[PDB]
DNA sequence: TTGGAAAGTCCCCAGCGGAAAGTCCC
DNA sequence: AGGGACTTTCCGCTGGGGACTTTCCA
């Protein structure tokens, strides 16, 4: 009798709200929920259908999953965690009212104290091993399901995790997007100056990736040409064929080195001199 | 008679106010003409007097009715929000380098203002002009009432609450007060205080040095309509215009604007617009004009930046 | 078409910074500059304005201008040298981001090998004539401009040197400064005791130079009264007029015999007994 | 019971630690009693036992919890930073001349400290007291575990990194330990080791001799406020003071300090200051006092030097 | 609720010195 | 042996500047 996530939460998109904000945040989306149809976090208990209880807890992103300072708020929640009974006659349970409320780097310690005083530590990470910096732009849901063994006495299953959730406030992980481009056609010898407006990017972890069939180049630009994270001015790289006779469509796009992530491609036409 | 006078006015814009939490020494204030090498030394001067003198500097508001500002003047020779330097017995010209404004927080605006009125009534630093009308009886008499009564604490509590419901934390003024040595030698002789131009916080969205960082094209046909990509420093979509222009023969100016809508204003830092038609679409030779940005709200402009209109 | 230095780089004042120091060294100020003015260490191209490239290199001080172990770091540099593109529609070019980054007497051989492997030898000093000790407290900027003949094909002009730059490190050359003086007034008959704190000087090559109108004397003091290279305790020579009736201002300054160098004057006022 | 006892402590200040690259033999310890005529050296004695014996000398930290020190004891009978001599079968007093202090570089502190704890746990030289509490099981048993296990290499790596974050490179102490022959004859019987007074490297600014070289005025009015220029030996602008003082009748002392700021301390070698007011501004006859230099940090002083306070 | 900011936090880079540490040498 | 001085790290403040957070308003 174990637990498995049927429907993981959406990773990026939703922004955690502070306590001083909306008495209410939002509600965590499934991961296949769309504008048309909305879904939600859903686990599946294998080898058990009957009376029990479930607790959803907030933990840290990486390995030593210490309980996160952030508070899960909404229906049936309290002390930063969610808890309610399991449908005794169903094996699948989705939670449609999960809300993340983030704490301030200031009230950090006070928050950690409440995870302790309230006994919230699903991986029993030690008081000694609890020390360290906490990533406040991400978390994981930790489902601690409690069924009953065949005898009839409560049975706490293994705590399972969900891939990490990310605050739509962390540009180190948001989605790349190109918004404008004052020029999508230059010389095949390259060197053409190009003004590109975009979405918040990080000047040290970004580059214009010109891809082609079997070809691959980058635009030339210095970290200081990344204008306030929303505009890059760079010069086109020379195409594979320097004597081009006929114009050739090429794929141009934003690339964040740290993770190989790529924005949608934007058509660019290399031309004979 | 003996008086006080400003030889050099602070620059009004281009300076950032600094919060406590940001730390110390981020830049001093400035004066006119800030030539390439940094040359401003703002210098007041005592006139029709030459001898020992005390000059104090306080932060006041930019309303119709002068008042103490909750903000603090910090740095060289400053203490309790006031800058106190002495005017040499011979040299009567005072300068004020390394002077920074300390931006108080919104939440601590009342109590900080209340404590500044207290310190100014204790030291007798212009209490009647800045805190309240009927407190002028408290003059710096080598310590004009080193101890405030319980009725004087009630005048300050009422002036504080009343002046905080309307204090522009984004603009402030300097006010110099000179004190000459009386009989005893104690500088209690007050001269008519003189206030300075206004100085606007550069971290105000409506006052950062409006600047045109780069432009993909610095020339254009006289028929205009051409599309230009321009990056810039923080600007407000709805509160900004690109203004083309040129000095005329008669002294007047040809004015033309860029065509673009608030949606064309990319993430506060750039603007895609369309050149305006030049005054004369049929010249035979190119003509140079100027192009700048410009807040509607306060009509402040960026630096005239050259543009060339050519025929077609 | 030749090259000439409109503005020479200041020779003393600026200290070469070690690789360990920061990430970048300040930038070489110009000779002209001071408190009140802007200074550019520029060059002038005579008989050519148009497409061209420029490489600023580091060469030794004395005659066999073998390339210098030290490096030229800052904008547009690499391999210890500056290089970029001349402005095509201008004939005057100043360089305001040149810094000097010395090498350790220990990593000397490895720096020399990088001049060789990167082909950095403007005066092609031979592999054989390359042997010998290098003056690490002095170097020479070596502009190597490359324009094009009236013809069209690249034309390398002649390498032009600037006077040497010295590390404000070794005190045998430093700049002379008087900091404090426990007295700037005394008897005409001289013999007055004066303490004077100053910038590092050598006791065997220093002396107090009292200059006046068509008059000239020196202060009396032992190599031993030179305290830790920072203070001089000396006595005031007697003035030309030993019967002075009224006070007379006179110039007093530090003077290094080995090169006549003199610090900025300090007003001294002789008086009558 | 059989113990160890120091006869002559090393001299606390004045000796210079030398770095590898400085060359060899540059000067012997020095004994606390040592003079330029009668030179002495550290010296210890084995009491309540007479016969062969082994005594070793290790440097240790000067903290609250004694720890091995990265520096190495070099020279006579020294190897691997350890001084080892034998206590003659009848003369139980051992001296240590020509002992030098090798000062490890900053960059080689960790790796050299790791190496020393290992050699100390292999030979069994007080591993428990100096390297780590639960390593005391490695006792010099004719070769107390001549081969360190893998778990022992880890304790070492964890003590090394933990102890290097707070090691004072300008202070060291000697630790003597004595071993007496066992049943087999192998010097394995360990006596309570004993530690010496701390030694301070004479190159360290916070430990170099303080001395007033010259002064442009050794007398002053009792009113004080008079400005004097003082030349000295390397001193730290932030950690130094000028103390004037005179023995009183009751045995106490009148204390007076020069008024000077960290900016008045010229290139670590002079100081422009102003005299303090005397304890009595109305005496009729001059009084001879004393003035000296004093580091705050450790409170050491320059040699009392004569100053004359005349009345006005 | 959702989005977009403005208001309040942080804290890097770059240019200067000044000295400590680490090297050599009279 | 004995101490000065030169060459190679380490640190700290001044001046600004961008960007990350908490709070605020439509």
């Amino acid at each position: 009798a174990y637990v498995e996530i049927i429907e993981q939460p959406k990773q990026r998109g939703m922004r955690f709200r502070y306590k001083c904000e909306g008495r209410s945040a939002g509600s965590i989306p499934g991961e296949r929920s769309t504008d048309t149809t909305k879904t939600h976090p859903t686990i599946k208990i294998n080898g058990y259908t009957g009376p029990g209880t479930v607790r959803i807890s907030l933990v840290t992103k990486d390995p030593p999953h210490r309980p996160h300072p952030h508070e899960l708020v909404g229906k049936d929640c309290r002390d930063g965690y969610y808890e309610a009974d399991l449908c005794p006659d169903r094996s699948i349970h989705s939670f449609q009212n999960l809300g993340i409320q983030c704490v301030k780097k200031r009230d950090l310690e006070q928050a950690i104290s409440q995870r302790i005083q309230t006994n919230n530590n699903p991986f029993h990470v030690p008081i000694e091993e609890q020390r360290g910096d906490y990533d406040l732009n991400a978390v994981r849901l930790c489902f601690q399901v409690t069924v009953r063994d065949p005898a009839g006495r409560p049975l706490l299953l293994t705590p399972v995790l969900s891939h990490p959730i990310f605050d739509n406030r962390a540009p180190n992980t948001a989605e790349l997007k190109i918004c404008r481009v004052n020029r999508n056609s230059g010389s095949c010898l390259g060197g053409d100056e190009i003004f590109l407006l975009c979405d918040k990017v990080q000047k040290e972890d970004i580059e214009v990736y010109f891809t082609g069939p079997g070809w691959e180049a980058r635009g030339s630009f210095s970290q200081a040409d990344v204008h306030r994270q929303v505009a890059i001015v760079f010069r086109t790289p020379p195409y594979a064929d320097p004597s081009l006779q006929a114009p050739v469509r090429v794929s141009m796009q934003l690339r964040r080195p740290s993770d190989r992530e790529l924005s949608e491609p934007m058509e660019f036409q290399y031309l004979p001199d | 008679g003996p008086y006080l006078q400003i030889l050099e006015q602070p620059k009004q814009r281009g300076f950032r106010f600094r919060y406590v939490c940001e730390g110390p020494s981020h830049g001093g204030l400035p004066g006119a003409s800030s030539e390439k090498n940094k040359k401003s030394y703002p210098q007041v001067k005592i006139c029709n007097y030459v001898g020992p003198a005390k000059v104090i500097v306080q932060l006041v508001t930019n309303g119709k009715n002068i008042h103490l500002h909750a903000h603090s003047l910090v740095g060289k020779h400053c203490e309790d929000g006031v800058c106190t330097v002495t005017a040499g017995p011979k040299d009567m010209v005072v300068g004020f380098a390394n002077l920074g404004i300390l931006h108080v927080t919104k939440k601590k605006v009342f109590e900080t203002l209340e404590a500044r009125m207290t310190e100014a009534c204790i030291r007798g630093y212009n209490p009647g002009l800045l805190v309240h009308s009927d407190l002028a009886y408290l003059q710096a008499e080598g310590g004009g009432d080193r101890q405030l009564t319980d009725r004087e604490k009630e005048i300050i509590r009422q002036a504080a609450v009343q002046q905080t419901k309307e204090m522009d934390l984004s603009v402030v003024r300097l006010m110099f007060t000179a004190f000459l040595p009386d009989s005893t030698g104690s500088f209690t002789r007050r001269l008519e205080p003189v206030v300075s131009d206004a100085i606007y916080d550069s971290k105000a969205p409506n006052a950062s040095n409006l600047k045109i960082v780069r432009m993909d094209r610095t020339a254009g046909c006289v028929t205009g309509g051409e599309e230009i990509y321009l990056l810039c420093d923080k600007v407000q979509k709805d509160d900004i215009q690109i203004r083309f222009y040129e000095e005329e023969e008669n002294g007047g100016v040809w004015e033309g604007f860029g065509d673009f809508s608030p949606t064309d204003v990319h993430r506060q830092f750039a603007i895609v617009f369309k050149t305006p038609k030049y005054k004369d679409v049929n010249i035979t030779k190119p003509a140079s004009v100027f192009v700048q940005l410009r807040r509607k709200s306060d009509l402040e402009t960026s630096e005239p930046k050259p543009f060339l209109y050519y025929p077609e």
